[PDB]
DNA sequence: CCTGGATCTGGCCTG
């Protein structure tokens, strides 16, 4: 469920226009990353209590945000 | 090229091919430095020389035996000139997306571009033999791209061009190369200045350019999203990878994150940034070291370059 | 002259070409590193310590009240006599340069623990323009005393600077600066024997007179070997600003100051030329009224100094200077340091 | 071509009068010497030898590049 | 006879 979980976060930060691509994923990113963290918190207490790296915080805390500010993530990435 | 082209006209007789210095001599149409354009106002601290291209982006850093010792080689575009160049090598492509959407052709009207910035540093690139400084085995190359062309037509907003394919090859503008080291700041600062000050000149201005018979006039948005963690990190004068304060965009700490986990907002910013070093370097409050940092958020050097809190998603899914 | 090779443990990456070095109470301390301060120090102001020809370099807190100064990478740098030293102008890290004077000294010292203070002074009148290679002064006459500071180099001012040329230096106004520290307050003085600009000279004290020296001045490319002397008297009215040329001046630039005995003072370090070093020293033996500059015995240089092409170093205070030579390709720590004692 | 280059490293440091060295003048040696043949011949530094760097160096001019750091002369008619 | 700091020191985050 770890991994149903950030399979269905993915899609959001990578589409280049998630709200015309995946709206359904989108529409509910706050639940799926409240349960992500919770699953965190509880099932693997022995590594992610106190710590937790930079890129779980951007994922959970922000994209949301973000996507309503600009539109796309993945659109405004650095792979070219 | 010339080996294909001589052997072809070897056999068949005719000329299929041109002769490369008919090459070169159509190649030097879409170089930068070709056309006229003028800007209304005119922009501080930029000549209006109009047939500009590759220039040494040492910008005339004194290289004397008493001063700072350099090694590094760049070249560059001078920033507008690349943009009219890059702006008028797709006019089909804007003409025939303003003729998709019922619009004129000879419309002229305020177009917003957005151009996508972008800057990463490489390794092992070797270095040569042969004459020149002690240049350093790592290169670092500024580029954007052209995202988005907006018109206002009546009362909204419509777009006349957008890039199919962003994360192309095709559509990752070069703008400069420099033999530096993203590590060093000095010389970092030093070749990357001049592209941030055309920049912060040509943010707040207009540019007249003839478009098909018709004189047009553009505006443009720069975003500099295409930075990776580390790089935003040593631009914006946050501190480092490691430290107690994790987000580039928040003021949060890495407990209070591993507490809270979800509900934060976007707070860092450019100008925040800087009246944060201003505080630091002022330090109006009299306090010690560490009170200093925690009413700061961490911001202990004076940024240079404005970077939108974004999130680049190619190193998001790696550290994943 | 013994010289001698100087190790140094995990902050090499630290010293870069322009540092400055300030000798408080017999305690040497570094100022100006490479980037931005790392918290490990976020000062940036470090303890310069050698024994048995190794070097660490421990940090140094400040005081509360304090002010947080960027690493400046070409100050003027002066010393005053509640001992404290003066530091205006340079380059910042990111390459702009920095019109403010920081004003440096103990706030309080325990077992083998120093905290400076550094405060910001304000300058009014004639403010002179943020530069770098320039020199700072301090006089004392008739119970007063003023900051004299010569000119040196900066950018293009800002409405003839573009950005095809944004790095393009050009040398200073030759114009004489009066500074008072107690009152924040500069006038400039204009004097018809300067005429020229210049940067990387080095400046002798006294008690009301300056002999500059050496420096390269950029606009006609020359090093031009003269030497002026600045005297300057404190009436009631306005200070009295008279310069006059001497003779037998000698042609150097960014060559090393240091003080060995009182009316006694040796250059060493600078360049003749772009493809010529300065490998002599200068003995220049004050007087009340009067200066002979002579030429000592030269110190034997190892072949790894005698074949660089760039050196720099500063005074560490006590007639030894510390002076340092690009290693190699970088790709092992860049640098070899020396010092060199001078009787 | 690495058998001569050891050897021009050997002779800067008079090797035949200091026959005892420590690692680091090795080092020193090394470094001095690659210092002059790159501000004289042109050439970069490498560790691995190529025959590029081979032709290049067995000339003339790099044995006149290196007499330039030898103290002796006998050494320099030796060399020649 | 602590003991309160100086000082390492290995782990963690990003490339
Ligand atoms: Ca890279
Ligand atoms: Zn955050």
């Amino acid at each position: 469920e770890l991994m149903d979980l950030y399979l269905k976060m993915k899609p959001v930060w990578r589409s280049s226009c998630p709200a015309k691509e995946c709206p359904e994923s989108l529409c509910q990113y706050s639940f799926n990353s409240q349960r992500f963290a919770e699953l965190l918190s509880t099932k693997f207490k022995y590594r992610y209590e106190g710590k937790i790296t930079n890129y779980f915080h951007k994922t959970l805390a922000h994209v949301p945000e973000i996507i309503e500010r600009d539109g796309s993530i993945g659109a405004w990435a650095s792979e070219g | 090229y010339h080996k294909m082209y001589r052997t072809v006209k070897a056999i068949t007789g005719r000329q299929i091919f041109q002769p490369l210095h008919a090459l070169r001599n159509a190649e030097k149409v879409l170089l930068p430095g070709y056309h006229p354009f003028e800007w209304q106002p005119p922009l501080k601290n930029v000549s209006s020389r109009t047939d500009v291209g590759i220039i040494d982006g040492l910008s005339g850093l004194a290289s004397s035996v008493d001063e700072y010792p350099v090694d590094t080689i760049a070249k560059r575009f001078r920033y507008d000139s690349a943009l009219v160049s890059a702006l008028m090598d797709m006019e089909e492509d804007i003409l025939e997306g303003m003729r998709s959407q019922d619009l004129d052709d000879y419309l002229n009207g305020p177009f917003t571009v957005v151009v996508k910035e972008s800057c990463d540093g490489m390794g092992d690139v070797s270095e040569k033999h042969g004459s020149g400084p002690a240049v350093p085995e790592k290169a670092v190359r500024f580029s954007f791209t052209v995202m988005r062309i907006t018109i206002e037509h009546g009362s909204q907003n419509v777009k006349v061009f957008e890039e199919p394919k962003p994360n192309s090859e095709l559509c990752c503008k070069p703008l400069c190369l420099m033999l530096a080291d993203e590590s060093d700041h000095e010389t970092l600062t030093a070749i990357l200045s001049p592209l941030i000050a055309e920049r912060e000149a040509m943010k707040s201005s207009e540019l007249t350019l003839e478009m098909g018979g018709i004189p047009r006039t553009f505006k443009f948005i720069f975003r500099g999203t295409g930075y990776d963690e580390k790089l935003v990190r040593e631009v914006e004068g946050l501190e480092a990878s490691g430290s107690v304060y994790i987000c580039t965009l928040c003021d949060t700490t890495r407990l209070e994150a591993s507490q809270n986990l979800v509900f934060h907002s976007i707070t860092r910013s450019h100008a925040e940034n800087l009246q944060r070093y201003e505080v630091w370097r002022s330090n109006p409050y009299h306090e010690s070291v560490e009170e200093l940092r925690d009413r700061v958020k961490g911001v202990s050097a004076k940024p240079f370059i404005e970077t939108v809190p974004s999130i680049d998603a190619l190193h998001c899914d790696i550290g994943n | 002259m013994s010289l001698q090779m100087v190790t140094v443990g995990h902050n090499i990456a630290l010293i870069q070409p322009g540092f400055s070095l300030m000798n408080f109470d017999g305690q040497v301390f570094f100022f100006g590193q490479k980037g931005w301060p790392k918290r490990s120090c976020p000062t940036g102001v470090f303890h310069f310590d050698i024994k048995q020809n190794h070097l660490k370099l421990k940090p140094a807190i400040f005081s509360k009240d304090s002010c947080y100064l960027p690493p400046l990478r070409y100050p003027a740098t002066c010393s005053y006599k509640k001992h404290q030293y003066i530091i205006h102008g340079g380059k910042t890290p990111n390459n702009e340069l920095s019109d403010k004077i920081y004003i440096m000294s103990v706030a309080c010292k325990n077992n083998k623990k120093v905290t400076f203070r550094c405060t910001e002074k304000d300058l009014v009148g004639d403010v002179p323009e943020p530069r770098y290679g320039h020199s700072i002064d301090v006089v004392y006459s008739r119970g007063k005393s003023m900051g004299v500071l010569f000119g040196g180099r900066s950018y293009m001012p800002s409405t003839q600077r573009t950005t095809e040329k944004w790095n393009s230096v050009a040398d200073c106004l030759p114009h004489v600066f009066l500074i008072d520290f107690e009152f924040g307050c500069a006038t400039s003085y204009i004097l018809p024997e300067l005429q020229d600009g210049l940067s990387f000279h080095v400046s002798i004290a006294r008690n009301d007179t300056v002999y500059i020296l050496g420096g390269h001045s950029l606009a006609s490319n020359i090093r031009p070997a003269n030497l002026y002397r600045i005297r300057v008297d404190l009436p009631l009215g306005t200070p009295a600003v008279n310069c006059t040329v001497l003779p037998g001046g000698i042609s150097v630039s960014s060559a090393i100051l240091t003080q060995t005995n009182n009316d006694e003072f040796v250059i060493v370090g600078g360049y003749q030329l772009e493809n010529q070093k300065r490998m002599v020293c200068s003995l220049v033996s004050l007087g009340d009224n009067t200066i002979e500059i002579s030429e000592m015995e030269t110190p034997d240089w190892t072949s790894d100094i005698k074949h660089s092409k760039i050196w720099f170093g500063s005074n560490m205070g006590n007639g030894t200077i510390f002076l340092g030579i690009p290693g190699d390709n970088k790709q092992s720590e860049a640098f070899y340091f020396y010092t060199l004692r001078c009787s | 071509a690495a058998e001569f280059y050891k050897i021009f490293q050997l002779e800067i440091g008079e090797v035949y009068k200091h026959p005892n060295a420590s690692k680091e003048e090795r080092k020193r040696w090394q470094a001095t010497l690659d210092k002059h043949l790159r501000k004289r011949m042109n050439l970069k530094p490498i560790m691995r030898m190529n025959g590029n760097f081979a032709r290049k160096l067995m000339t003339q001019e790099t044995v006149d590049a290196v007499c330039e750091l030898i103290p002796s002369e006998e050494r320099h008619e030796a060399l020649r």
